[PDB]
RNA sequence: AUGGAGAGUUUGAUCCUGGCUCAGGAUGAACGCUGGCGGCGUGCCUAAUACAUGCAAGUCGAGCGAACGGACUGAUGUUAGCGGCGGACGGGUGAGUAACACGUGGAUAACCUACCUAUAAGACUGGGAUAACUUCGGGAAACCGGAGCUAAUACCGGAUAAUAUUUUGACGCAUGGUUCAAAAGUGAAAGACGGCUGUCACUUAUAGAUGGAUCCGCGCUGCAUUAGCUAGUUGGUAAGGUAACGGCUUACCAAGGCAACGAUGCAUAGCCGACCUGAGAGGGUGAUCGGCCACACUGGAACUGAGACACGGUCCAGACUCCUACGGGAGGCAGCAGUAGGGAAUCUUCCGCAAUGGGCGAAAGCCUGACGGAGCAACGCCGCGUGAGUGAUGAAGGUCUUCGGAUCGUAAAACUCUGUUAUUAGGGAAGAACAUAUGUGUAAGUAACUGUGCACAUCUUGACGGUACCUAAUCAGAAAGCCACGGCUAACUACGUGCCAGCAGCCGCGGUAAUACGUAGGUGGCAAGCGUUAUCCGGAAUUAUUGGGCGUAAAGCGCGCGUAGGCGGUUUUUUAAGUCUGAUGUGAAAGCCCACGGCUCAACCGUGGAGGGUCAUUGGAAACUGGAA
């Protein structure tokens, strides 16, 4: 635009909508209010453990878990790895990162953490997927 | 010593002889590993920039984030960024000791500086990364002046670069001059590491 | 009241001090009025001290009161002597 | 010392011993650099209210008079 | 000159447009796997949630009365108390606050200021009490109330005293100013000394310094799907009271005042120096350090005081928690540790006043969870390690194999070699300058002396701490892991599975011959760290001022008339608001950059510059923009 049009109407940049919104909100049990926190991870309770069919191009039974976080927020989280020991009423640690196939899963359950075991036979890539150094 | 590894496999993956002056790239001048003997593919721009950086880094035994830190100091000085970078590497105490001729290689000279056999300006300097300035004195510790390893290499060193005055008697050095690009290793393209860090 | 005192400017076990005219209520390393000089007690042998003369005698005439060791520092430059001469 | 002086235009004389003086000045835009005209209204004291709406007058600051006035009328130069 | 890199992805194929994603740098980070050391830092970002228990503000017996108590008349203590000063500092937190709160620049001829300094004038004369103590009662504590005594630098009354107030004459609007010549009325202390005086208590005036207070220009979040806001509101006239101006408050007048240049309202937020990112322009942020502000369980109020409407002060209300003989009482960690709770997440219920700073004291000294140090945490930055020289890129073993070999690989034994580290066994800093006391002179004032200021040299002391650090022996021994390897993007093979199990940032892979899944070898990138997640800048010219566009990709209102605003033909004269060029003042310090010096280097520290403003005052220029003719 012209300089005068810019002076009257300064340029407005676009706002950035962030992924993993449920990690950006805290809770205050005393005031019954939601806060803004920007947490790396959040801890929740598994209210449902099951398996989800993936998007159309792919075909594989993917394990997931419905997790109610520390907030009053109920999200769906992926379970990386082969074997998992999670049933209902399991405390998990949930990080960011979505699954492309699974529609409605925007988070990942951290393996090898509070009440979540690692992958039994993992030998290369043990930082991810939990599990300690064999021998 | 940080690397503490195979100095042949590195010089075989790289294109230069690092330490040894040819003894490493004689029978197998190709890359190490299972796929080493077979033919080599072409290298992209990034592969060539990274290769030359690894050439100079493994030549001096320094690690990253200290190679990079030294590179950052070089840009501050006047002149060509690449030239002052290699000048600063040639001014390291562990490198000056080897180029003086006190040791027979780079790694051994580091252990001579590290274990405190040097006594720069008559004072114990056991830091391999000490930056030697022109007009100093790189001597040898009195109790270490009867070291067989030191005297085994004091005579076979022969050529000493013009920016270093070496006394065979009393086991002393001087660092008379700032090294020029001529005296520096000629197998390293300085303009290719400058471009690597600008990526 | 107004005090001529030392402000710590050193790291762990390596203290450096500035000779500073400051209010007594102000924090040690906080608000000040004027910087007068420096005091390094960990230098080679003798503690190297640097003091200005015009401002130091200006604040002393205005009623600034040196602490116990600023008195020593002002004495090693004869500042307290010349302050005494002008009765 | 010196108290600041402004020259503006009388835009209100509906109150006794008080006039409103419009001191228009210029403020450049931080980003685009264009000078934009902006105006500021000053409430000034004049015991003998000889200023009438439309006069350019001379204004000088003073101690607080009333809740808003901080200026006095120094000189009236226009007639309108 | 010191500074600017792209790549993948729409199609049968292409060029555009356009979005998405990745490669970089960061953090008070958390999580996963690992983990040797040191030096500098950093460490409840959430519940301004609730707090068990210890400490965080006392000092002066040279101000003075003790039942005082008590060496030996009784040194010394403060048992307890009156009195003075301090408790308004220091420390903590960011709830509230969109405001002259904060930054910058000014103004106050509308202002207060204890201690400190200097100059003067003084400090006269009397009186009555009361703490403490004794003895009676109450009450379950907490405490409370009677009588009888006793001091003070405690209190009160007179004397005298200013530039204090009233009336008098001799500028920048409210004026300021210092002479005059009258009236009223405003004080005080003693203590410990020496031969009348010294010191440090006092009172009154001045100034200075310091610390506060108020006002103003400019700057300083989002929302217009928040458009009309206010009625002490806005101005005036009186009165009051405030350190002081002022609707600050109250009466009476008038109807005023602010607002598309965003009144008001809503939501959010402590502000700044500064930090991160960027080539820059900019964008994001307001941990640690420093300046300002506000707050102290929530909410009102005043007292004392120079200064508070007061974190470890008072009164009241409220919500909690505790005691009670039920009438009544006590409490406030957002001080330092520490506990419970919330959370992904953030530490010892430590030592010392040895240094610096602060309060009180003549000082010795006392207090100081300020501070100086230790404990824990790879949380970060920096530095050093975990070995080196020769040595067959052949052992034996893995993995492939074209069965010939190849690769791990000079890697290993193998000999020599060192002790950075580690162990033990001896030395062992700096930080220390003092204050006081002691002597010695000098200066001022002295009748003189004591005493004070100054000058010198003596004596003293360290938490850290037997800790840095050094020196001897001894050993390669006790010290590497993490992630990747389809392309972006450095690193490929075999086996297992067979659109399953699973991987994935995107393109996507996996359906019996996956360099994309799991494992094994090898490789590569880093390394006491390595990856993942969370958030910001970049790349993004993807808000384009620098630096984009609107025929068909998104975009010209359906078209006029027009108001504010924005812009505006040529010449001359003038002005100087912009513009340009100087000079002053300031833009604190700490930060960034440059240089230099000290830690063995570095991190770090300290010095000196530089830089930083729509800044204020004041000259100069007059082409352009602006004003006038």
């Amino acid at each position: 635009p012209t300089i005068n049009q810019l002076v009257r109407k300064p340029r407005q940049s676009k706002i950035k909508k962030s992924d993993s919104p449920a990690l950006n909100k805290g809770f205050n049990s005393k005031k019954k209010k939601f806060t803004d926190l920007n947490s790396p991870q959040k801890r929740g309770v598994c209210t449902r453990v099951g398996t989800m069919t993936p998007k159309k191009p792919n075909s594989a039974l993917r394990k997931y878990a419905r997790v109610r976080l520390s907030n009053n927020i109920e999200i769906n989280a992926y379970i990386p790895g082969i074997g998992h020991n999670l049933q209902e009423h399991s405390v998990v640690l949930v990080r960011g990162g979505r699954v492309k196939d699974l529609p409605g899963v925007r988070y990942h359950i951290v393996r090898g953490a509070l009440d979540t075991s690692g992958v039994d036979g993992r030998r290369q890539g043990r930082s991810l997927y939990g599990t300690k150094k064999p021998k | 010593a940080r690397f503490r590894g195979s100095n042949w496999k590195k010089s075989r993956r790289l294109g230069i002889s690092l330490s040894g002056t040819g003894k490493e790239l004689e029978k197998r001048p190709y890359a190490p590993g299972q796929h080493g003997p077979n033919q080599r593919k072409k290298l992209s721009e990034y592969g060539l920039q990274l290769r030359e950086k690894q050439k100079l880094r493994y030549l001096y035994g320094m690690t990253e984030r200290q190679f990079r830190n030294t590179f950052d100091i070089a840009g501050k000085k006047f002149g060509v960024h690449g030239e002052n970078f290699m000048i600063l590497l040639a001014s390291r105490l562990d490198a000056v000791v080897y180029s003086l001729g006190l040791a027979r290689t780079r790694r051994q000279a580091r252990q001579l500086v590290n274990h405190g056999h040097i006594l720069v300006d008559g004072k114990r300097v056991d830091i391999p990364s000490y930056s030697v300035k022109p007009g100093q004195t790189i001597s040898v510790r009195e109790k270490s002046q009867k070291l067989n390893i030191i005297v085994e290499s004091v005579e076979i060193n022969n050529f000493v670069p013009e920016y270093l005055n070496f006394d065979a008697d009393s086991l002393t050095g001087t660092f008379v001059r700032l090294p020029e690009r001529s005296e520096l290793p000629a197998e390293i393209n300085e303009q290719l590491i400058v471009e690597y860090y600008s990526r | 009241a107004v005090k001529i005192r030392l402000t710590r400017l050193g790291s762990k076990r390596n203290p450096f001090y500035r000779i500073v005219v400051a209010d007594a209520r102000s924090p040690r390393d906080g608000r000040i009025i004027e910087q007068i000089g420096t005091y390094n007690p960990t230098s080679a042998n003798a503690p190297e001290i640097k003091v200005d003369e015009a401002l130091a005698l200006k604040w002393l005439n205005d009623g600034a009161k040196p602490t116990d060791t600023v008195h020593n520092i002002l004495s090693k430059e004869g500042i307290m002597k010349k302050f005494d001469e002008q009765k | 010392n010196d108290r600041k002086v402004y020259v503006g235009k009388v835009v209100s004389d509906k109150m006794d011993k008080t006039i409103t003086v419009l001191v228009e000045t210029y403020k450049t835009h931080k980003l685009y650099g264009k000078r934009v005209k902006y105006s500021k209204k000053y409430k000034t004291h004049d015991e003998n209210n000889s200023a009438k709406l439309g006069d350019i007058v001379k204004i000088q600051e003073t101690r607080p008079l009333s809740a808003t006035k901080r200026f006095r009328l120094v000189e009236i130069v226009e007639e309108s």
